[PDB]
RNA sequence: AGGAUAGUGGCCUACCAUGGUUUCAACGGGUAACGGGGAAUAAGGGUUCGAUUCCGGAGAGGGAGCCUGAGAAACGGCUACCACAUCCAAGGAAGGCAGCAGGCGCGCAAAUUACCCAAUCCUAAUUCAGGGAGGUAGUGACAAUAAAUAACGAUACAGGGCCCAUUCGGGUCUUGUAAUUGGAAUGAGUACAAUGUAAAUACCUUAACGAGGAACAAUUGGAGGGCAAGUCUGGUGCCAGCAGCCGCGGUAAUUCCAGCUCCAAUAGCGUAUAUUAAAGUUGUUGCAGUUAAAAAGCUCGUAGUUGAACUUUGGGCCCGGUUGGCC
RNA sequence: GGACUUUUACUUUGAAAAAAUUAGAGUGUUCAAAGCAGGCGUAUUGCUCGAAUAUAUUAGCAUGGAAUAAUAGAAUAGGACG
């Protein structure tokens, strides 16, 4: 007896398990991104899929509908607060064609790599993952984190990490140690 | 509709299949470096077309 | 790091509204030496089947056990 | 008209109808007579535990050619006799006789597989030990 | 079953107490006492939820086992206590009054009054009845019984208790035109005034209110508290005066004072 | 009419009357039925599920009966019987885990005889006592969230280049290959400590350790079609086996047994069973009935369903909310 | 309070339909599933926003409408008006 705890899935899977179209598309994404699974092209695919739903029984309400306009304004806030919806075109006709290049542009994967800082999506993940990027004042090691668009100009380096500074890293520590033996004092 | 057939023979062609031993080779990375490995095998190092791409060619 | 402070106006109000378990922390109190809860469980059932002080079943189980 | 009534106060003509015809479906038909529970092998259930009786070879039906491996079981919950078709090179000689076994269906549902007659189910573990373990040696059978 | 229930599982707590999901398998369960359970606030949110002046039951128990809190004029060391409409909360320590009004969101407001304020409650007539000895008398929403009451007192009526000595000071009669407010349904913390009352002789009389700007809204008889004449509450009405705005607007407002 | 009850009432009793339900499905039978809030799937309509965190109900092995009490037909109350069953000195006496933990049994199928009242609340004469209620930890790939297993250089050949690289240089631009080669980076792990906590475990933080085959080595299924991925090599020769289905196997087997390579999903991936979609193969939306399954041999006919048209229209006046439309 | 009441279906609005859950508003739980938090100073003696909203079907309740579809009316006038 206490109140459930609520959860929810966070993706799909599609429909044919194997369309070449669909592989394609999909490791062109992967590569081109940097990501790991499958399943992180389903969970954009699927936010996109509540994100469509939303739009879509609210283009089926007609103008000036005070929850059309209520929730249309909000959705359209937050993608437009991502960065995934353009400042233009603040429209629920707009937010109904957007695609998964739009989410996965705004991941810190790829936006520590667009703002210099990675020299790749490979490097910008380990980078992320090893605890190099700060979004903010606040070291975000989760290159899934949907930077929103007053954060961009605060990523950078980590102030406890060897790329942002106090410690040389711990490689490179013990290289150091090693060369103080051989030499001396 | 038999059900006493002979059962001397199981596991014949198994038992007699010539044993080889797999061949030790460097191991493949795992999960994001595989994708790229993927990714670069067929969109960037994409040589061979065959009808519209080439996966697992026999030699020839 | 974020968390809860408490001032009280005097040690003898912190002493008065502090939990035990706080103040055993901060030393201005003594973790009270009890018994394990199964121990003091079973105590409390073995002693429900005694009716009053039970000094005078102890003399008798003894009498009856010497004679 | 085509057929069926169309008045707004033939709502039950419609729901008997439709109650009526869905005895004409396999599904509805099986699970409102509570077959699975009354007649059939496993009592409605996914998987169940037997013990080897014997070892059988089943002739496989034409125009295959083969004797297919299978042990006649009989069900610790319901002493009914089954044969289970025994999957892969060799592993028979992996199940032995008066072992328990683990039976499940085929795939089927019900409905004997492939070329093998009258036999719905396949062993899947003997001795507690996984039948693929045993056969990639992944595993052994405890003797004692 | 078999008898009277002492539990109150949280997620069946009224779900105007604001408690949060988890953090607990239990709710406080209201004291029986003058307000319903539904209808009620106990001591212990009050204390902890709302005024954040206790951080657990234990500190509760703690500020009303000195003898702090008062509702009405009197103690309640009880935890569970169940407070309700129009109840003053005095905290002798801070110097501080309160009385129990709900906002225009159905939930009790932290709402401070003043001491000349907190000398006084409102209650409505629940019943006018003729006791022993022939002795008349009116029953308020809060339970309590007061003799002798002025004639013209009838039910559905509000009366001004002295809260000292348990005596009507003055009375405000149910008519079109008088301020009122939503204690119950959908409509709970809106106020307005009174456009007509139609009776439905046999069950549920219903009142039609209007608020300041001109929204009308139908509430059955039971939910509605008279509070005043037009204008002029013979309370002090909380923030929002139960205007009742909506989403849009209520947004707007929160963009507009959170940019300064 | 009386009795009984807290009280209404065939609740019961006496007398009296002959009523009451039912093809608009009564009565009976079944339920692998507790009901609801809800859950799964789903274009819409639907279909299946709901023992189970909340609400209501019922029960405490099966029946019945009752005491105390405001409240129980109470079972961690009693009485009796039935079933099971413990102790015994044989005289007797004591029982009820569908509370928590735990055991047996049953089975395809489900965890610790742990710590604590610190929190949530509840009870009591009560701030204090108690609470297997509850919380904490243990087991735990039920389900769910995020997401490591590498990143980056220099040396090898690509080549897409310009002054007709003449035949290649030019400070071209290195995406890919050299089981080379370089120094960086980090947590899995381990621990000073602090934090955490009722006390701890863990998390978050953190000093010192912690990758070169970074052996700190990812799997599960597959590679004829459906359906993404070999006609490569060795084995077997209608055998062994595979194969949901169509089909492979009888000496060139892309289908078996393997090695190599490849594909798919990936800390997950298969298998069985059930259920939803697919199924417009249950059909209201929305099926079909000449010949593929299906128009009763034919007519009458009750219940059901359905059922032609017609009764104040038209014109005028006034108030009067909304978009902008012109500083 | 009536020399005062034709009935019904249908539809409109309102209300009611516990909480959790569903959809959904807000909020950088480092992200997310979640949760209902939190945020801002002058951290010198505290100031402040929230914890919305919708849906919840049938039945019952109040209300507007009077198309559609039923029903009733004055024929041995036992009719209405007064
Ligand atoms: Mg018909
Ligand atoms: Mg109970
Ligand atoms: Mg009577
Ligand atoms: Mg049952
Ligand atoms: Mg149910
Ligand atoms: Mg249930
Ligand atoms: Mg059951
Ligand atoms: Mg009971
Ligand atoms: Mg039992
Ligand atoms: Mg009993
Ligand atoms: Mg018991
Ligand atoms: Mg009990
Ligand atoms: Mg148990
Ligand atoms: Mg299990
Ligand atoms: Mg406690
Ligand atoms: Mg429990
Ligand atoms: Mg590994
Ligand atoms: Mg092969
Ligand atoms: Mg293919
Ligand atoms: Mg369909
Ligand atoms: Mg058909
Ligand atoms: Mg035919
Ligand atoms: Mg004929
Ligand atoms: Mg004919
Ligand atoms: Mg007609
Ligand atoms: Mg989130």
């Amino acid at each position: 007896p206490r109140a459930p705890r609520t959860y929810s899935k966070t993706y799909s899977t599609p429909k044919r398990p194997y369309e070449s179209s669909r592989l394609d598309a999909e490791l062109k994404l992967a590569g081109e991104f940097g990501l790991k699974n499958k399943k992180e092209i389903y969970r954009i695919s699927f936010q996109l899929s509540k994100i469509r739903r939303a739009a879509r029984d609210l283009l089926t309400r007609d103008e000036k509908d005070p929850k059309r306009l209520f929730e249309g304004n909000a959705l359209i806030r937050r993608l437009v607060r991502v960065g995934v919806l353009s400042e233009d075109k603040k429209k629920l006709d707009y937010v109904l064609a957007l695609k998964v290049e739009d989410f996965l542009e705004r991941r810190l994967q790829t936006q520590v790599y667009k703002l210099g800082l990675a020299k790749s999506v490979h490097h910008a993940r380990v980078l992320i993952t090893q605890r190099h990027i700060a979004v903010g004042k606040q070291i975000v090691n989760i290159p899934s984190f949907m930077v929103r668009l007053d954060s961009e100009k605060h990523i950078d380096f980590a102030p406890t990490s060897p790329f942002g500074g106090a410690r040389p890293g711990r490689v490179a520590r013990r290289n150091a140690a090693r060369k103080a033996e051989a030499s001396g004092e | 509709a038999k059900v006493h057939g002979s059962l001397a023979r199981a596991g014949k062609v198994k038992s007699q299949t010539p044993k080889v031993e797999k061949t030790e080779k460097p191991k493949k990375p795992k999960g994001r470096a595989y994708k790229r490995l993927l990714y670069t095998r067929r969109f960037v190092n994409v040589t061979l077309v065959n009808g519209k791409r080439r996966m697992n060619p026999g030699p020839s | 790091s974020v968390g809860f402070g408490l001032v009280y106006n005097s040690v003898a109000e912190a002493k008065k509204f502090e939990p035990t378990y706080r103040l055993v922390r901060y030393g201005l109190a003594e973790k009270v030496e009890k018994a394990s809860r199964q121990q003091r469980k079973q105590k409390k059932n073995r002693d429900k089947k005694i009716f009053g002080t039970g000094k005078r079943l102890a003399k008798k189980v003894a009498r009856r056990n010497a004679d | 008209g085509k057929g069926k009534p169309r008045g707004l106060n033939s709502a039950r003509k419609l729901r008997v109808h439709r109650r009526n015809n869905r005895w004409a479906e396999n599904n509805y038909k099986k699970r409102l007579l509570g077959t699975a529970f009354k007649s059939s092998p496993f009592g409605g259930s996914s998987h169940a535990k037997g013990i080897v009786l014997e070892k059988l070879g089943i002739e496989s039906k034409q125009p295959n050619s083969a004797i297919r491996k299978c042990v006649r079981v009989q069900l610790i919950k319901n002493g009914k006799k089954v044969t289970a078709f025994v999957p892969n090179d060799g592993c028979l000689n992996f199940v032995d006789e008066n072992d328990e076994v683990l039976l499940a269906g085929f795939g089927r549902k019900g409905k004997a597989k492939g070329d093998i007659p009258g036999v719905r189910f396949k062993v899947v573990k003997v001795s507690g030990v996984s039948l693929l373990a045993l056969w990639k040696e992944k595993k052994e059978k405890p003797r004692s | 079953a078999r008898g009277p229930k002492k539990h109150l599982k949280r997620l069946a707590a009224p779900h105007h107490w604001l408690l949060d999901k988890l953090s607990g398998c239990y709710a406080p369960r209201p004291s029986a006492g003058p307000h319903k359970l539904r209808e009620s606030l106990p001591l212990i949110v009050f204390l902890r939820n709302r005024l954040k002046y206790a951080l657990n039951g234990r500190e509760v128990k703690a500020i009303l086992m000195q003898r702090h809190v008062k509702v009405d004029g009197k103690v309640r060391t009880d935890t569970t206590y169940p407070a309700g409409f129009m109840d003053v909360i005095t905290l002798d320590a801070t110097n501080e009054n309160f009385r129990l009004v709900y906002d225009v969101k159905g939930r009790f407001a932290v709402h401070r009054i003043t001491d000349e304020e907190a000398s006084y409650k409102l209650g409505k007539v629940k019943k006018v009845q003729l006791g022993k000895k022939g002795v008349p008398y009116v029953v308020t929403h809060d339970g309590r019984t007061i003799r002798y009451p002025d004639p013209n007192i009838k039910v559905n009526d509000t009366v001004k208790i002295d809260l000292a000595s348990g005596k009507i000071t003055d009375f405000i009669k149910f008519d079109a035109g008088k301020l009122v407010y939503v204690t119950g349904g959908r409509n709970l913390g809106r106020i307005g005034t009174i456009v007509h009352k139609e009776r439905h002789d046999g069950g549920f009389d219903l009142v039609h209110i209007k608020d300041s700007l001109d929204n009308t809204f139908v509430t059955r008889l039971n939910n509605v508290f008279v509070i005043g004449e037009q204008g002029k509450p013979y309370i002090s009405l909380p923030k929002g005066k139960g205007i009742k705005l909506s989403i849009a607007e209520e947004r707007d407002r929160r963009r507009a004072q959170q940019g300064l």
